[PDB]
RNA sequence: GGAGAGUUUGAUCCUGGCUCAGGAUGAACGCUGGCGGCGUGCCUAAUACAUGCAAGUCGAGCGAACGGACGAGAAGCUUGCUUCUCUGAUGUUAGCGGCGGACGGGUGAGUAACACGUGGAUAACCUACCUAUAAGACUGGGAUAACUUCGGGAAACCGUAGCUAAUACCGGAUAAUAUUUUGAACCGCAUGGUUCAAAAGUGAAAGACGGUCUUGCUGUCACUUAUAGAUGGAUCCGCGCUGCAUUAGCUAGUUGGUAAGGUAACGGCUUACCAAGGCAACGAUGCAUAGCCGACCUGAGAGGGUGAUCGGCCACACUGGAACUGAGACACGGUCCAGACUCCUACGGGAGGCAGCAGUAGGGAAUCUUCCGCAAUGGGCGAAAGCCUGACGGAGCAACGCCGCGUG
RNA sequence: CCUAAUCAGAAAGCCACGGCUAACUACGUGCCAGCAGCCGCGGUAAUACGUAGGUGGCAAGCGUUAUCCGGAAUUAUUGGG
RNA sequence: UUAAGGAACUCGGCAAAAUGACCCCGUAACUUCGGGAGAAGGGGUGCUCUUUAGGGUUAACGCCCAGAAGAGCCGCAGUGA
């Protein structure tokens, strides 16, 4: 599950590519994650271009995590990769588009801007 | 925008479902033909002939349109 | 698809037709075969022409659809009067 | 089409090392625009020999053909002046 | 048809650089301002674009609906209303199908090379329409949109079950230089070419409108086959076509051969094999810059610079790729795919492409009206009338320039 | 476009003036403000700065800036050392 | 042996795991020009059937040796340990 140092992909158009664990918001020393925890991370590399750079730190929420969530009609659910989509306590992003598509309990914790792009909710 | 060549859409569809029945329909019968040319019966006459028939039943409405067409015969009414 | 044909040439307001053959394809003041004849609507009324008709009649006999504002100023000068003569002829 | 007398081009010869081919250097003078005198510059003419019939050092002319390959078209039509050590 | 003047020093002649006078701009800026004729107007961000139009046409090929002039029978008597029956002129347009959308208009990001110019070749090629000629124009069938009816679809649009036609589509017959094969003559630039003789091989709309009318006859147009003509296109070739050598080795499908395949055609265009050649100081290669030419500016002239308008050639169409229809496109207002971008959505999914005319923002020192019209010329369809034509005619804004008159 | 009528009433400016270059005098200014294409002006009497007057040029156009050629025989084959 | 993560443990990646054979492509800096260099990185490998190159050994038969080309079959995995 996913905690710290732990590099993830990423979703947006930030013009960055992945990105570090460093802390798990939460509690009093937080370990995990899951989906919709959000994190604070930063910049290990980047593509060219684009607002963010090598060594910036942002925040951001974790989506498309590699041991999926229980639903409590008792589905499960399970993608391949870990990812991240940074954020700016909007509760919405930076970027302009969603690739690699979304798990849908994000809607709990009120994020929709997000939701609006990404396909698709699943 | 489009304004009228959906009609050139549409008739563009049904001459590609007819051409290309003209077409595998002879590349099948050439098929045919060549394969024949092994044999030893005859067999052959009726098959090549008959193929080099529909080179022309076919030859007139396509692009081939001549030249080719009797490069085709010029190989393979030799061949037997 | 080979029209003999008018090519305005003047500037704004007085125009010098020029009779020319060329294929239909073509823009109307762009690119021609052979220059043949002329025409001027005004300095004198009845019209200033002149005409080769002498190998204006080549383009007819190997094809040509004749305009019809052409076709009037032939008959003015009567050159068809020879070409049906010859077509109609026979 | 007879109408053309094709281009006859004099020169000699800088190989036979490939089959049925050889390599003629035919060779001119040219002015130069901004003086008025001569000088001369050389190409060198791919070619198809029959049989790799003629030889090394020949002195032939050629004929224009039609694309036979890939960078070389002419023939040979008639060696005019064969010899060995010189 | 061609002009020199200054300037180093206490003063001189020389060599030597710099500056000035002239002409020119697709030109901006400052000042100023009357008018007409002519010609011009995103040279920058090939940056993104709201709104309008920019390519349809044929009912004289076809089925099918609207329509209601005119004629008329009974009438509820309100004696012109009308129910039907309806006679059916003129016309329309949804659709099928034929030809055009590839021309025409616009821009110059790319491209250093047969791309462009010029001169040639094709016994290595193609070519709808339009002309001319010759021959034909026979005999059959089965479907299907519109139209009815059902369903899924938010919408985009899709499918279901019947039904109908055609210059649609599919067979057969017949048809010569057209393909194989055989032989005689003739010919040459080499492979090969021209003609003659003989065995096998493919088509068409029984079509439409009209006259005579015997509905026969024959006409106009239309279709097919063939041979030419011309037109348009293609490939190859010699030559000229930019700067650096502080760019000197490059290339392996490269170079050559064999065979096959492929293409309108030739060809390493492409596969499988044999081979190691090929190119280069006469500047290969690699590198940055760039559309070219006719022409324009200047100069007495040789020459130097540029490639605005006008015209010819080329490439491109959001970027990139591929292919169908078709005579021709690998298609500027066509598709399919992937991508970036913008947008609609019931979130399942869909839509689009101004470097067409105008116009808007953006950058920039700086470049205009969301104009009238199809009278003319040229286009496209048609039998023609006719229709469409932001090509084009032509009005408008700018002292942007040339020319001209005057402010007595 | 033509024909008749009406009023000199609506309709003129820019740059430069030492030489190169056609085109001079007064004021203010005093190495300050300023000009400059070159050479150079300017420290209390500036023909070179700013103002006036006048003059020359030029014309519904004029000056400056950027670019190109000339002059440049300063890539010189014509045409060098 | 161990899903998710992957040196955060830690004095220190100690240890453990990963790489590992054959062939092919390819292989920088620097250099005392020998090397670096197995650099790196990357790919293929199984059985059957067919066709073919071959070389040594012999009178020849056949006995050995180790390649290429195609075409097929299977399993997640073909130097299967
Ligand atoms: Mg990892
Ligand atoms: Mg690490």
């Amino acid at each position: 599950m996913i905690q710290q140092e732990t590099r993830l992909k990423v979703a947006d158009n930030s013009g960055a590519r992945e990105v570090l664990t460093i802390k798990v918001l939460g509690g009093s020393g937080r370990k995990t994650a899951n989906i919709g925890d959000v994190i604070v991370c930063t910049v290990k590399n980047a593509t060219p271009g684009g607002v963010v750079k090598k060594g910036d730190v942002v925040k951001a929420v974790i989506v498309r995590t590699k041991s999926g969530v229980r639903r409590n009609d008792g589905s499960y659910i399970k993608f391949d990769e870990n990812a991240c989509v940074i954020i700016r306590d909007d509760k919405g992003p930076r970027g302009t588009r969603i690739f690699g598509p979304v798990a849908r309990e994000l809607r709990e914790g009120n994020f929709m801007k997000i939701v609006s792009l990404a396909p698709e909710v699943l | 925008n489009i304004k009228s060549a959906i009609k050139r859409v549409k008739t563009t569809e049904k001459a590609e479902a007819r051409n290309i029945s003209q077409k595998s329909a002879m590349r099948t019968a050439v098929k045919n033909a060549k394969t024949a040319v092994s044999n030893n019966a005859d067999n052959k006459n009726e098959l090549v002939s008959l193929a080099v028939k529909l080179v022309d039943k076919a030859a007139q409405s396509n692009l081939i349109h001549s030249n080719k067409a009797d490069r085709i015969k010029s190989q393979l009414m030799t061949a037997n | 698809a080979v029209k003999i044909r008018l090519t305005r040439l003047g500037s704004k307001r007085n125009p010098f037709y020029r009779i020319v053959v060329a294929d239909a394809r073509s823009p109307r003041d762009g690119r021609i075969i052979e220059q043949i004849g002329t025409y001027n609507p005004t300095s004198a009324n009845a019209p200033e022409i002149k005409v080769d008709e002498a190998l204006a009649l080549k383009w007819l006999n190997d094809g040509a659809k004749p305009t019809d504002t052409v076709h009037n100023i032939l008959s003015k000068e009567g050159i068809m009067k020879k070409f049906d003569e010859q077509k109609k002829a026979k | 089409s007879e109408r053309n007398d094709r281009k006859v081009y004099v020169g000699k010869v800088v190989s036979d090392k490939m089959d049925k081919t050889i390599t003629v250097l035919v060779e001119t003078y040219k002015t130069h625009k901004l003086y008025g005198k001569r000088v001369k510059y050389s190409k060198k003419y791919k070619t198809h020999d029959e049989n790799n019939s003629a030889k090394l050092g020949d002195i032939v002319k050629i004929q224009e053909t039609r694309p036979l390959s890939a960078t070389k078209r002419f023939r040979l039509v008639e060696i005019v002046e064969e010899s060995v050590i010189i």
